[PDB]
């Protein structure tokens, strides 16, 4: 059961990307809820059109807004969920600063403090691990 | 006591009617009410304003201030709630606030004050409850 | 009867009259005069007589009212007994079928901590043991607790009477309505019972259970009371880097600044903090959490930066919110402050792009050029951005608009040596339409330093040199400037050498060159031509000439410490500068004594006379800001009495209507014309009345400006520094030596003190004590100090002026 409520949602693979009533775009992996991104306003998932390389959102308007799904983050975290911590580390060169620390914290929550230590950019997170 | 006094003020520069639950604030009551409620309790149109190290909670009605004062506090909701219940009880006695009519019903208001807040602890009152007493 | 202290004779009459209304009104009038604090015992027998047994609630309620605010004091109609006229027939009142009279009686009776009513209040719990209302049961737990408080901490108050004696507190927990007067010192079993009650709550009652016993294992269980405790409990379980995202704190918090812009400004601050925790350099201060709203994905839709743009402000919302917002742009994003300040400055500073950011008032324009430019001086990357934007500033092409632009950029070149070669050609352009000083000054400096780069210069300079506008300060700036950089690298009909010729003529010489200069006579008296005239050893060439000076920057120039800088964005700074950050014969003999830190005025009162002075009373008076902490109290001053009587003294009070002199001391005795005499004990001054307060350099400076302090005296025995005599004496005329206004060196080094006080005289008091202690071969007057003084109409200025000399008193009786 997932913490952030699903106002609307979409399945990208077996991973569920949904909007939340917090305006949070989160994805469900593992039975764990991660925030892929923050929505600034209330948005609904029209669908994911591979052509545009985008997820198409709409406001109150019958027009288009687009969010590309942050696949590198999602794949890091998904791999972590599966208990493929090394695999998620291959993703890490393309996870930036603070995101490596976060993804590391994901890795850690699932378990393996050390692999999380190598990816975490932040020294403090390394130091605690 | 947590609640020093429960006081109805005129910003004429005096406490029009007021209640001292146990003998402490006699003359003290008038000076506090007279200075601070004149400045809107020194407020800015905020229900809580604290001055000279005494918490003043208030509501303006005309040239008059209905005032609750504390210098200690147990909870946020509570201080407002006794003031609020007081504000249901006060127009039954005096038809809004106004110094002459407040003055005439010193007994009414004062009795409500004892009943509402007893030994500084905020009891509850209601206009029907008030009736049994002044009957 | 609002407050009328003499009316007690009429009240007695009104109190019994055979008309119930009149009696009620009378008793009511007594209540209102006591509450204010006025006369009441005369009445007592009358008051007490009608009301006593009756179940008729209103008079009874009125009498019940008067017994909690003065019962002890009034004694005509009551006297002292165990079953007083407060409670004797109020046992009937307690035992009436109507709940109101019983309830009321119980409530006042138990409320008193009176020992002459201790027994009657104890079985007074009977009146409310039966609970006809929520009010009756609450009235009971509070009354048992009040009985417990009143000398019954043992077995007189603890068990049950028939249902409560300290057990309503237990009962309340399981009953339909709760209220626990059990906060301290009461039954353990009830405390335990309240815990059970957290679940089976009554909400008012829950606030009473909760003040006693807090912290839950749950989320909640319901109701505002539990909810209010809960945010406290949450802050515990995550203290770490503020709350960050405010919990249930948010609801009260808005009202905390209802006046009205300040809430948004505050809210904006929290929202900025929350975004991210950055590097936290100089004005990069965002705390809270590192990731919780990120910053800056390239796939995030419609992005974080949209909210960040609000914070970049010209005033885009209102001024209070503006000042907060500019700091807040700087705080989330920059390098320090420099990066986001350049962007922000680019928007604010004057252009040809938008005319909603340009203005024809010269100082503001200039300041805005300096703010943009200070970013370069701070950080390199900004130099490259600044120079092209500066040229856009110029493109406005008003005399003045060019002018301001030229003035900063020229400073930038002093910092930024042969890096801004490119700008020179742009800078010349608007130099020809001219009505001001500033344009000439600045242009002549760019065109002058930059000469190697260009070759135009006779042509550009010459239209201006024969044009008019305002030219004082033009002279100074052109004087050091015109030749510079490379000896022969220009030519239009005047090479660099013609320029040196020109440069010299403009400074103070004479020469046909650029169709003569506009003026020659220099700016402010000290500057003159001569230094530069001597100079240009090697004709306008980088060596040890004007060029050197021009392509170098005076002292250290780095940061935003205000060394070729101006410290952020010019509009935000005005607000920061504003912020001061202020923090019958009678004989007396007397001395002041202190034992065990008790300060007392010793007085001895002497009757050297054989005559009678009986009727002798001694008083110390409250004059104004002087006060008695206890007058001398002996009834002494009798035939040939010597006595020592101690009058305790205070220095701090509030003004009384009687005289304001030294110390008044009053002895009374026999005589009927001068029953009271005023006679003196030793000196206390007018100066006491002043109240000490302090200033910082900003408050001092503001007040200096605010009102004049020209007035000076020189005070002897200011030979010494600030710390010694001068501080101690200044203290006694309630002053204090704070911050400096000095400028010390090997030739300078008068000690300077900035003084402040806020006198209870309708004035402040300020002064500067300058101590002329020789740090030169020719001192003012040697050791001594001149105190420059003021007060707000300089009526206390004078007090400062003489109370920094000397001051001492002693006696040895």
């Amino acid at each position: 059961e997932i913490q952030e409520i699903v106002k609307t949602g979409l399945w990208v693979g077996d991973c569920f990307i949904y909007t939340s009533s917090v305006n949070r775009l989160n994805y469900y992996v593992g039975g764990e809820i991660v925030t892929i991104a923050h929505l600034d306003r209330t948005m609904y998932l029209l669908g994911y059109i591979p052509k545009d390389n985008r997820l198409y959102l709409g406001d109150k308007e019958l027009n288009i807004v687009s969010y590309s799904l942050l696949v590198s983050v999602l794949e890091y975290q998904t791999a972590v969920m599966r208990r493929d911590f090394s695999m998620a580390d291959k993703v890490l060169p393309t996870i930036p600063k603070e995101q490596r620390t976060r993804v590391a914290h994901f890795l850690e929550k699932q378990g393996f403090k050390q692999q999380a230590l190598t990816v975490s950019t932040d020294p403090e997170h390394r130091f605690e691990l | 006591m947590v609640l020093l006094a429960a006081a109805v003020c005129t910003k004429a520069g005096k406490a029009i009617v007021s209640r001292q639950f146990v003998e402490m604030t006699r003359t003290r009551i008038e000076g506090l009410l007279a200075a601070f409620p004149k400045l809107m309790n020194t407020g800015k149109q905020h229900t809580f304003v604290e001055t000279e190290s005494v918490r003043y909670v208030y509501q303006p009605m005309e040239k008059l201030y209905m005032v609750l004062i504390t210098t200690k506090n147990s909870n946020i909701l509570e201080d407002l709630e006794t003031l609020r219940l007081f504000s249901r009880v006060i127009p039954e006695y005096c038809r809004a606030l106004e110094e002459n009519e407040i003055s005439e019903h010193c007994f009414d208001l004062i009795f409500a004050f004892d009943e509402i807040v007893a030994l500084g602890y905020r009891e509850n009152v209601n206009l029907a409850q008030i009736r049994t007493f002044t009957e | 009867m609002d407050s009328e202290p003499p009316s007690e004779i009429s009240l007695k009459n009104d109190l019994e009259k055979g008309d119930v209304k009149s009696k009620t009104e009378a008793l009511k009038k007594v209540i209102i005069m006591i509450l204010n604090g006025e006369k009441l015992p005369g009445l007592l027998m009358t008051i007490i007589r009608f009301v006593l047994p009756l179940q008729d609630h209103t008079i009874k309620k009125l009498l019940l009212v008067f017994w909690e605010i003065v019962p002890k004091t009034t004694p005509d109609g009551r006297l002292l007994h165990e079953m007083i006229l407060v409670c004797d027939a109020y046992r009937k009142d307690l035992q009436h079928p109507n709940e109101f009279i019983r309830g009321s009686t119980l409530r006042f009776l138990c409320k008193l901590k009176e020992a002459e009513l201790l027994e009657p209040l104890m079985p007074a719990i009977r009146a409310c043991l039966e609970h006809r209302h929520s009010y009756v049961r609450r009235n009971a737990v509070l009354a048992i607790y009040t009985i417990y408080r009143n000398f019954e901490h043992l077995i007189p108050d603890a068990p049950e009477l028939i249902h409560d004696f300290l057990v309503n507190e237990k009962d309340a927990s399981c009953k339909r309505n709760a209220f626990m007067m059990l906060i301290h010192a009461d039954q353990d079993r009830a405390l335990d019972y309240l815990s059970t009650c957290i679940d089976q709550v009554q909400t008012f009652g829950d606030i009473l259970q909760l003040v006693i016993v807090e912290l839950i294992y749950k989320v909640c269980h319901a109701n505002p009371s539990e909810r209010a405790r809960f945010i406290r409990c949450i802050y515990n379980l995550l203290q770490s880097s503020s709350p960050a995202v405010k919990y249930e704190a948010a609801g009260t918090l808005v009202t905390l600044s209802s006046a009205p812009t300040a809430i948004k400004a505050a809210a904006q601050c929290y929202i900025d903090l929350i975004i991210k925790e950055s590097d936290n350099n100089v004005k990069l201060i965002v705390l809270d959490r590192l990731v919780e709203l990120k910053e800056h994905p390239a796939h995030e839709r419609v992005l974080q930066d949209l909210v960040m743009d609000i914070l970049r402000v010209l005033s885009t919302p209102d001024l209070e919110v503006r000042k907060k917002t500019l700091q807040l742009a700087l705080d989330l994003v920059s390098s320090r402050n420099v990066e986001e300040l350049v962007i922000v400055l680019k928007k604010e500073v004057i252009k040809t792009n938008n005319v909603s950011e340009h203005e024809d008032t010269d100082k503001y324009r200039q300041l805005l050029v300096r703010t943009l430019h200070s970013c370069s001086v701070r950080f390199p990357d900004m130099a490259a951005n600044v120079i092209p934007v500066l040229m856009e500033f110029l493109s406005d092409s008003n005399e003045a608009a060019a002018a301001d632009v030229l003035e900063f950029v020229r400073e930038a070149i002093q910092r930024f040596d042969n890096l801004r070669m490119l700008i020179v050609e742009k800078m010349l352009e608007v130099f020809h339409a001219i009505k001001s000083v500033k344009i000439y000054r600045g242009a002549l400096w760019i065109l002058g330093e930059y000469c190697s780069t260009k070759e135009d210069i006779q042509s550009v300079m010459t239209e201006v040199r024969r044009s008019l506008g305002e030219i004082p300060i033009v002279e100074s700036e052109i004087k050091k400037e015109a030749g510079e950089l490379k000896p022969e690298e220009e030519i239009t009909v005047g090479p660099v050498q013609k320029l040196v010729t020109e440069m010299g003529t403009y400074a103070t010489q004479s020469a046909l060159s650029s169709s003569r200069p506009t003026k020659k006579e220099e700016d402010r008296p000290p500057l003159r031509g001569f230094l530069l005239d001597g100079d240009f050893f090697v004709a306008a060439s980088l060596a040890t000439t004007l060029t050197k000076i021009a392509l170098r920057y005076v002292a250290l120039v780095q940061e935003k410490k205000k060394q070729n800088s101006f410290v952020a964005e010019a509009m935000l700074l005005m607000a920061t500068i504003l912020h001061l950050g202020k923090s019958d014969p009678v004989y007396a003999e007397a001395y002041v004594h202190v034992n065990q830190y008790d300060i007392v005025l010793d007085v001895l009162v002497v009757n050297q006379t054989s005559d009678t002075l009986q009727n002798c009373t001694l008083e110390l008076a409250t004059l104004g800001d002087l006060k008695l902490v206890e007058k001398p109290s002996p009834l002494t001053l009798a035939p040939h009495d010597f006595a020592n009587i101690k009058a305790n003294v205070k220095v701090a009070s509030t003004e009384n209507g009687i005289i304001f002199g030294n110390i008044v001391y009053d002895v009374s005795g026999a005589a009927s014309d001068r029953n009271c005499v005023v006679l003196s004990d030793i000196h206390i001054d007018i100066m006491d009345y002043i109240q000490p307060a302090t200033c910082t350099d900003a408050e001092f400076r503001q007040m200096w400006a605010e009102f004049e302090w020209e007035n000076k005296v020189t005070v002897n025995t200011n030979m010494t520094d600030l710390n010694d005599y001068l501080q101690h004496i200044l203290k006694s005329t309630n002053m204090k030596c704070l911050t400096p206004e000095k400028a010390l060196s090997g030739y300078c080094g008068f000690m300077a003190a900035n003084l402040y006080a806020r006198s209870i005289f309708g004035e402040d008091a300020l002064a500067n004590v300058s101590i002329e202690k020789p740090v030169h071969q020719g001192p003012d007057a040697a050791v001594t100090g001149h105190i420059r003084i003021r007060a707000k109409s300089q009526g206390m200025a004078l007090s400062l002026g003489d109370k920094i000399n000397l001051s001492q008193k002693k006696t040895s009786l």
